Parts: C-alpha cells; structure tokens; sequence
C-alpha cells in the first residue's frame, strides 16, 4: 500500500510454468514517490487467441528476444500486439486498475499483488534525445527483400537485413541524452569502448514467482529524473541493444529487448511510433503532452497494440450482435442491409450548382468514435477497454491529442471487425433519414454528405437580410435536437450530449463529384474546397489558382467567358510551373505502399534515410525518382513537368467540366491544350 | 506568290512569354551567356569517341540521384544554384549550362564529340578578320562593290580547330536560321555573279521571313544576313554556301520541324524571286538549294572557319541601306551569329509549330 505512481509497464519474461496453456508473464513497473517494481501474471490459450484473432509455444519461444536477436518482432508483429495486449488485460483483471501517471495504491514475494485506485503525483520529467547511427547494410541484401516483396517500404527491408545479420549492428558508428546530466557517447564501432550511472539505477530484485520454483532474480534499468524520452530505428534498436548485452553480462535473469512500429511491418503504417515493450523499461516518444497524454491514458499500448486497446479483435463479432438486436427493429433492417454504396437521403445529383441562396455546411463532430463508444456499451451484455474509448470520446472534444487517437482507432477498429462497419453503417443510415426528416421542417434542403458532415441550402430564406443566422441557428438546434432524440430512441446512450457544429454559412456552391464540393460566399470573398488531390506542392498551388478561378468564374453572376477565365488560369498556372522546373520536390507526389514506379538501384544505398521510409513514397518522374532516397542536392534530369502538369490538369479539369455543366448547363467537357500550347516549354 | 504559300503551307503556333519567364526561357534554353564570348582557353571535354564515353561512364557514377552518347552529350544540361551536372564530365567548378556540343571529324578517320564551356574564338578567326582600319578606308561606294572587295582582301584538342560540326539539341531554343546551302552546277560560275545573286537570296528569303514572323521589324534593307562560301570562284561540280540569319526581335524558334518549316519557306520564296534564278540559273543544275534536314536533334553542321575533312569564310553581302559596316563585318566572326542555339542579341514569342 505505498502510495506511488507507475510510469511506465513493460514486459520483462514470458514462460511456460513447470507442468503445461497458461503461459506467465513478468511484468516491469516503473513506479515513484511523491523505485522498480513487479507484478506476475496469467494468460490462458484463448485469451491470446482473442487478442490475436496462435499458440503458446509459439510465444514462448518468443524467450529468444532475451539476446542479441534483435527484430525477433520482425518475424510475427501480429503476435506481439497480442501479447503485450493480454498482458495489459490479465494484469487489470488480476492485479486491479492501473493508470500511468495518476496516485495509486501499490500492494507488494516482492510481486505486485493488488494495485487498487487511490495526492498530487510528481509531475513526469523528460529526457531529450538525440541519436544517429551508420549500419552498414549491403544494398544488394537490402534489394533482395524488396525482390521478394514488391511494395515493402525499405525501413523494413532495413530492419529485415539488420535481422538477417545482427552483427551489422555490432559494427556500426553511434548519442546524446540531456535529462536536466549530459550523455553523449562516440562510438566508431558500438562494440567497442558522462556516465551510465547518473542515467540510469541498475536495480536487482529478488522475486518468487508462482509459476518459477526458485528465487528468480531480475535486474533493471530504473530511470532517475526522467520518465520518457523525447527524439532512426535502427539507430535506437543497437543502442539499447548494446546496453542490454552490457547489463545483462553476468549471471541473472534476461529480458525481453522486444520493440514495435510501423518499421515493423512490410508495408508499413501511417503514423509514426516508438514502442518499447522490452528491455530498457520506459517510452521513447518519437506537440509532446500529446504523446504522452496518450501514452497515460491507453496504458502506454497505443498505437503499439493496435486496435486492441479497446476490445479483443474475436470479441467484437458478439458486441456486434449484441449492439444489433438492442436497436429499433427499422434500425435493425437498416444495420442489416447496408452496403457501402447506397443512396440513403435523395443529394443533389452531380454535376450540380447551387447559385445566390444561404448555403451553410454543418457537421456532428466525432460522431463515428460517439457511436462506437455508445454502441460498445449497448453491447457489452472486460469492459476496461471499453471504458478507454469512452475516456477519449469526453477528451477529443477539447483535447486535440485524443482525436487524431479516435481518427485511427475507429477506422481501425473495423479495419478489422467486418461487422462493426455495418452497425457503424446501418446506425448512420438512420442518423441522415432523419436530419433529412428534420430539415423537412426546418427550411433546410439537404444537398450533399454521409451524415456526419453534410450540407444544404436554406430554400427559404430571402437570399438576403440578417434573418438568415437565425434560421441557421433554429435549424442547427432542431437537428441536433432530433438526432439526439433518435439516438436515445434506439438505447444509444451517448458520452458527451452532441453538438452539431456549424462549419460556415456560403452563398454558393458547384458539386462535381461525390467527394468534390467548392462553397463560396459572395457577402465576404471567403471559400471552401474540398475532393481535390493534394499529392504534393505542386497540387496545393494548383488548388489555389482552383479557387482563385472559381472565385471569378462565379463572380460572373456566359459559359465562353467563363472558359476564357479557366484557360487564362491553366496558361497562367503552367507559366509559373516553368518558374519551378527545376524544384524536385515540388514536382514530388506521394504515392501509397497500395497504389502502385519501381525502385532505381542507386536508392538501395541511400544509407539512414532508407529508414525514414515507413508511410510514403515521394517520387518525381521518363524514369521514377524516389527523391528521399538520395543525399542532398539532387542531381536530375530535368524534372518530367509534362508528366506532372497532365496530371495537375486532369484534376483541373475534373472540377472545371464539373462547373461548367453545372452552372450554365454546358455539355462540353473543359479541355486544355497542353500538347499544342505548353508542351514545349519542357521538351 | 509566297504570301499564298505562307497562307496555306504554314500554320504558326506562338506562345507569347512575358516578364520574368521570357528571361528565363531565354537563359534555360539557350547556351549560357559566356559559351559563346571569348576566352583565353577552352574548358571542355574532348576526346575520342571511346574516350568520351568512357568520360561519362566515370561522370556517372559523380551522379549518383540520376537515372544510369551523342544524346547522352546532348543531355547533360541544368544549372541549380551549384555547379551543373555537366561539370563532373568537363572537370570545372565555374562551368554553365546550356553549353555547345560538336562533332570532330579526325584523320585519317573516326569522330571525336567536345561539349565546351568556352572557347578561344580569336585563336580560330583572326586570320579572317578585317582590321577596322582596313574596312573604314574601303572609297568604295556601291553595296555590290564593297562586299565584293572586301571579299577580296580577307590530337581531339587539336583537331577541334580545323573541323568543328555543330550538334543541333532540340532541346534547346533557336536564335538563328542557320541555312546550308549545296548549290550543284553544270558550268562554273564567277564570283561577281554570285555576289549578285546572293545579293538577291538575301531580299527574297528576308520577305520570307517577315510573313513567318509577323510582329518584327525586319526591314529588308538593313537586317543582316551573314553568308560564309567555302573555299575566282575556281569552285567546279558542288559551290557550298552557309547563310547564317538572326531571328527577328520578339521571336526564337522552337523545334527541329519548327525550323525544317522555316528553311523550306525560304527555299520556296528565294524560288519564287525571279530575279534570283536568272542571276543563278544556266549555271545550276537542280534547284534544292536548303537541306532542310539538318536540322533534326543529333544531326550536325560545319561552322564557319573550320575546313572538312574548305573553310567557310565570309562572303560580305552587305546590306542594302547598312548602317555601320565596320560592326557588319565584324558580326561574321563572334560566334553568336552563327550557332544555332546562341543567346539573342519585354515579352518573347515562342514559334514551336509550323505543322
């Protein structure tokens, strides 16, 4: 019962207890005063298979992470996201609520037995750190995976070789860790020869576990004055690998040395993240209270684990179910006859303009992450998960970290669940029938959208006069109003009482697309743009001459004018282009690891900046050119501005035939001579 | 008439460039405003064939973000705020792009290339230049008289300074209407004949060229055209001649069927003088006068001052109505007036389309 605060956990062991399914874990608390404890735990066959949607030797034998083995991950990051978040569950169901950061109650075999809830906590210091790191990775190792693996970002093929042969590590030049002391450390080669002491505590604890008959003794590496690091992945992975065969030299027990982040997969992941889950013993966080506030408030398992934070992938189908039959038996047949594309309120139909009338865009914010929390709980009939969501739902609002959390968690929630989607569906289908019943009644016409963002024109108003906030206002109340009264209607109990949020009042707008809208007030020359790609510069600046062009095109208020202001801007916007013809990275696109040029050899000894290729791929072009691959400057051809300006204006032209038909009802496709006029400023 | 063939054999396409991008057209795709300026000393890269693609093959590897011979040569443009990419083959820090690239006939046989940023121009045409003096007391009044007078007086390092052939670069823009004249003739012909008649390809083919460049004042008296004849004409079987035009103010051609377009336009409108095949005619056996194809990327013309393996020296064909000749002769010798891709002596307009 000491009353202290844990700041980080982390897996220490993971064994298979003398006689058979229940694999232990040992688990590493970081805990402080106003010291370096542990806590034991059970994991049963299914518990893992439900955090994974295979078997327990098969991680159990994920005791070859205690040494140099460095990626042992590398070989089933599935399997580790599971682990370490059945840990995090067995731990809460048998050790009892734990929350980094926040005053608890610790009740100590020297094994943790109840942590139960419980004075102001010692404010978490931060450590910075800066490391770099020369791997020499033979770039025809480097180019056999990707030969293997077509779309393989090259950080994994990278981390794949320093897999391959851990020794690359081990020769390998290296830091520099300010903590308020002073760490830096040369190493021509890391194998080889401020202190190590003022850094860290190298603590031994002595330990009986249920499951081990003998006095199992580990040894740890307790943080003093610092709690997190604040920053390569194999710049960090052979630091703390080298630490941890330094450590973990004489006879005692091994931890784990096990870490995860998108490097980790083969075609990588959107976000960036650092997660130890291992050795070292606390994060390493790569504006800052919004990782670490997010580190506190998921345990520290987000985005390390996934969507497992919330629920169990293979226990979602029950809540699924469970959440179905407590709805409203329309909205029932609506949850069970979604599809993706259908027309569920009457849009305009594009291509459509709406011309002088009070248009206005209003939006339900964090709808999806609303239901999803509201549809968890009406299918609960364990729930600490559960209870995580709903923590982010009431923090989102005002907390800008939690959103960017929900923004991938919800989507990635069903990037698994394949039935979650259609509560999540059939639910919104009934959230826009009504809106659309409402707006019936409240002057409101509804023209575009999905239901939690959509927009409309006020056919009522008088196209003029201060009586249109107050329109919007009644309407904006009425909405809100009947949304929240259907979503009671149907048990769907919400975290947060929603706001429906008025995004901006327009005068005018074209639809060109199902995504592509432009808005336009006439009152006070402001804009809104959304459906056009914006792959890199050269399309941010093709998105403004867009609106610019717009902007005069609906200040004509013939069709033939209106294409000489669009050809003027197309000319004008090729001419400035020539003015960029040598900027390679304004020519630069973005290019997913799904949409699929291949990769030039010179870029497989593009050395530590392989490594910062986890998402996206920037690729000028007539031959590709990973431009991020290279040393700076770069060295071109000139850059295929053709090439990139055919495609600028296909998008171009996609809006622009979209206004044209809309507004004055031409047939004719917008078409702009580039092969003629323009083509050969770059021949 | 050729005011009908210019109406209905050409379709011109322009594309008026203006303020900052003009000036920047004109430096991206021209040579670089000190290629063609004199100097004590080349800088360049000049070998063999074998020996240069083996320059590259070690200039590549210098390049390490690009990609990876005569287009490979022709290629090697760019500026950036840094020394260009051509420099990790020339071996220079102050080089600048674009840049000439020629072609080297060697004895006894075989081709040599050599992309130079600069050259000693004196070194190749001072024993043909006028002195000042020589042309100020030159006393002879009529056109005629005086052009015809002053006609009157007049290793791969090595080789470079006898024959030196041009690369046209598509790549690049056009400042000059570099014309390659082949005149075959049954009879000889004397020189005072052909002045005469070259007197007559300079009015004809300037008409020509005002239809095709509408917005220029190009008075037919006074614009120059620079012809240079290879070496009494003594000259039996083949009379090679070079007439080498500025491109009118606003203008610079771009394309190599851009100006394949323009060369025949002047062959059909110096045809169409009457005047002209009179003077010239019962000498001439076939009438093509303009090879039209030389133009194309890769392909190659011999400069004036360099000889084959005769030297195109000048012949003064002064204009009617000229103004300062002393400058007239002595334009037949900076080398401005006479490559193809030269920087030009407001807005620009760009004619990249005959058809």
């Amino acid at each position: 019962w000491v009353e202290e605060s844990v700041s980080a956990i982390t897996l220490y062991a993971v064994w298979l207890p003398p006689a058979r399914e229940y694999f232990h874990a040992l688990v590493y608390f970081v805990c402080r005063n106003a010291r370096a404890r542990f806590a034991e735990v059970s994991v049963t066959a299914t518990e893992l298979r439900d955090f994974y949607g295979q078997a327990v030797v098969a991680a159990a034998r994920a005791a070859t992470t205690p040494a140099a083995s460095p990626l042992e991950p590398l070989e089933n990051p599935t399997l580790w996201r599971a682990l370490y978040a059945c840990v995090l569950a067995a731990l809460e169901r048998q050790t009892g609520p734990v929350a980094l950061f926040a005053p608890l109650r610790i009740g100590s075999t020297g094994l943790v037995v109840k942590v139960e809830r419980a004075g102001p906590p010692a404010a978490p210091r931060a450590a910075l750190l800066v490391a770099e790191a020369n791997i020499d990775i033979d770039p025809m190792a480097l180019a056999a995976r990707v030969a293997e693996h077509p779309d393989a970002r090259l950080a994994w093929a990278r981390l794949a070789a320093i897999r391959d042969t851990p020794q690359c590590a081990s020769a390998a030049s290296l830091v520099n860790i300010t903590t308020g002391a002073l760490f830096a450390r040369e190493y021509q080669t890391l194998a080889f020869p401020g202190a190590f002491g003022d850094l860290v505590e190298v603590c031994e604890v002595g330990l009986r576990p249920r499951g081990h008959p003998q006095r199992v003794t580990a040894r740890v590496l307790l943080p003093r004055d610092y709690d997190y690091f604040v920053s390569s992945a194999p710049a960090l992975v052979a630091l703390f690998r080298q630490w941890h065969t330094t450590v973990h030299a004489a006879p005692a027990l091994a931890p784990v040395f096990a870490f995860l982040g998108p490097e980790f997969e083969v075609r990588g992941g959107p976000v960036p993240y650092f997660a130890v889950l291992g050795f070292p013993g606390w994060p390493t966080f790569t504006l800052v209270r919004g990782a670490a506030a997010a580190y506190a408030a998921l345990l520290g398992a987000w985005p390390a684990v996934g969507a497992r934070v919330v629920l169990p992938p293979r226990a979602w189908p029950g809540v699924a179910s469970a959440a179905a039959g407590c709805l409203l038996p329309a909205v029932r047949e609506a949850v069970a006859r979604w599809h993706p594309a259908t027309k569920i309120i009457q849009l305009l139909d594009p291509p459509a303009a709406v011309g002088p009338v009070w248009t206005a865009r209003f939006c339900f914010p964090g709808l999806r992450a609303q239901l999803l929390a509201a549809l968890a709980d009406l299918g609960g009939s364990g729930r600490t998960g559960l209870a995580r969501l709903d923590a982010l739902v009431v923090a989102a609002p005002s907390e800008p970290w939690a959103g960017a959390v929900l923004e991938r968690l919800v989507p990635d929630t069903c990037n698994a669940c394949p039935a979650l989607r259609q509560l999540l569906g059939g639910v919104m289908a009934a959230v826009c029938l009504q809106i659309e019943e409402t707006a019936s009644s409240v002057k409101f016409a509804v023209c575009g959208g999905d239901g939690g963002a959509f927009w409309g024109v006020f056919n009522v108003d008088p196209q003029d006069a201060d009586a249109a906030s107050g329109v919007i206002e009644d309407a904006r109340r009425a909405i809100e109003t009947a949304v929240g009264a259907v979503l009671r209607a149907n048990a769907v109990r919400l975290r947060h009482p929603l706001c429906l949020a008025l995004e901006g009042v327009y005068t005018h707008a074209v639809a060109w697309s199902q995504a592509g809208v432009w808005f336009w007030n006439s009152r006070d020359n402001t804009d809104h743009l959304g459906g056009f790609p914006l792959r890199g510069p050269a399309y941010t600046t093709a998105a403004g001459v867009v609106r610019d062009t717009l902007r005069r095109v609906l200040g004509l208020t013939d069709a033939l004018t209106a294409r000489g202001l669009m050809e003027d801007a197309c000319d004008r916007l090729i001419l400035d282009a020539f003015n960029k013809r040598l900027d390679a990275e304004y020519w630069s696109v973005r290019v997913s690891p799904f949409e699929a040029d291949p990769l030039p050899p010179t870029a497989f000894r593009g050395g530590a900046l392989l490594d910062a290729e986890h998402y996206w791929r920037r690729v000028v072009r007539s031959v590709g050119v990973p431009v991020d691959l290279y040393p700076r400057p770069l060295v071109l051809p000139p850059v295929d501005c053709a090439h990139h300006l055919r495609e600028i204006l296909r998008e171009i032209e996609l809006v622009f035939t979209g206004v044209l038909a809309g507004v004055w009802g031409e047939g004719g496709k917008f078409v702009y001579p580039f092969d003629d006029k323009m083509s050969f400023l770059f021949a | 008439n050729i005011g009908e063939y210019v109406k209905h054999n050409v379709t011109p396409r322009e594309t008026v460039l203006d303020g900052d991008t003009a000036k920047a057209y004109l430096r991206a795709r021209t040579y670089a405003p000190g290629a063609l300026t004199p100097a004590p000393a080349y800088c360049g890269a000049v070998d063999s064939a074998t020996k240069m693609m083996g320059r590259l093959a070690d200039a590549e590897k210098l390049l390490v973000p690009r990609g990876w011979r005569l287009l490979r040569l022709a290629a090697t443009e760019q500026q950036g705020p840094t020394p260009p990419a051509i420099a990790a083959l020339i071996r220079n820090a102050a080089v600048q792009t674009p840049l000439p690239v020629y072609r080297i006939s060697m004895v006894p046989t075989g081709q040599a290339f050599a992309a130079l940023a600069w050259d000693d121009w004196a070194r190749i045409t001072r024993d043909a230049r006028l002195a000042e003096a020589v042309v100020s007391a030159e006393a002879h009044p009529d056109h005629g008289a005086l052009g015809r007078r002053l006609t009157d007086r007049i290793d791969a390092g090595g080789q470079m300074y006898v024959n030196r052939n041009e690369i046209f670069n598509g790549a690049l823009a056009i400042t000059n209407i570099i014309l390659d004249l082949d005149i075959a003739l049954k009879e000889p012909v004397p020189f005072r004949r052909l002045h005469e008649a070259l007197g007559h390809f300079r009015r004809g083919a300037l008409a020509a060229v005002q239809l095709l460049f509408p917005a220029a004042r190009v008075d037919p008296d006074a614009y120059p055209c620079y012809f240079f004849k290879s070496a009494v004409c003594s000259c039996t079987d083949k009379i090679g001649l070079r007439v080498c035009m500025p491109v009118p103010a606003p203008y610079v051609v771009h394309g190599s069927l851009t100006m394949r377009g323009v060369a025949r336009v002047i062959q059909q409108a110096v045809l169409l003088d009457r005047d002209f095949v009179e003077a010239i005619g019962s000498y001439v056996k076939n009438f093509l006068l303009i090879d039209t194809g030389v133009y194309a990327h890769g392909h190659s013309l011999r400069l004036p001052y360099f000889a084959k393996i005769g030297r195109l020296l000048p012949v003064f064909v002064i204009p009617p109505a000229c103004k300062d000749v002393p400058a007239f002769v002595a334009a037949h010798a900076d080398p401005r007036r006479f490559h193809f891709h030269a920087p030009p002596t407001r807005e620009i307009r760009v004619l990249h389309s005959l058809g």
